[PDB]
């Protein structure tokens, strides 16, 4: 146990791509969505 | 100019209802044609309806 160090460097070689590419690794857990029962509210 | 040659031209009398308007041309002998009074109907509106869930009332823009 210190306080010594700063533990939150990970956030130092973050590209532009990082959040998208997380998002795109998450996609696979997520739950199917609801359907409103249209393609869209001008259909 | 614009001229004219009747007299009557910019005559418009002002009655509070049609039954009166009636009496009036009646007794002065002039032939009328009577219009029913056109309301607007009452409408439904709502402002939640512009937020609809499944329905295409939603609005793409405020």
């Amino acid at each position: 146990f210190d306080n010594s160090t700063y533990r939150n460097l990970q956030h130092h070689e973050y590209s532009t791509y990082t959040f998208l590419d997380l998002n795109v690794e998450l996609s696979k857990f997520r739950m199917p969505q609801p359907s409103s029962g249209r393609q869209s509210p001008r259909h | 100019w614009s001229s004219t040659a009747d007299p009557l031209s910019n005559l418009v009398l002002t009655f509070s209802t049609k039954e009166d308007a009636v009496a009036f041309a009646e007794k002065n002998g002039w032939s009328f044609d009577v219009e029913e009074r056109k309301v607007p109907k009452p409408k439904s509106k709502s402002y939640g309806a512009n937020f609809s869930w499944n329905k295409r009332t939603r609005v793409s823009t405020k």
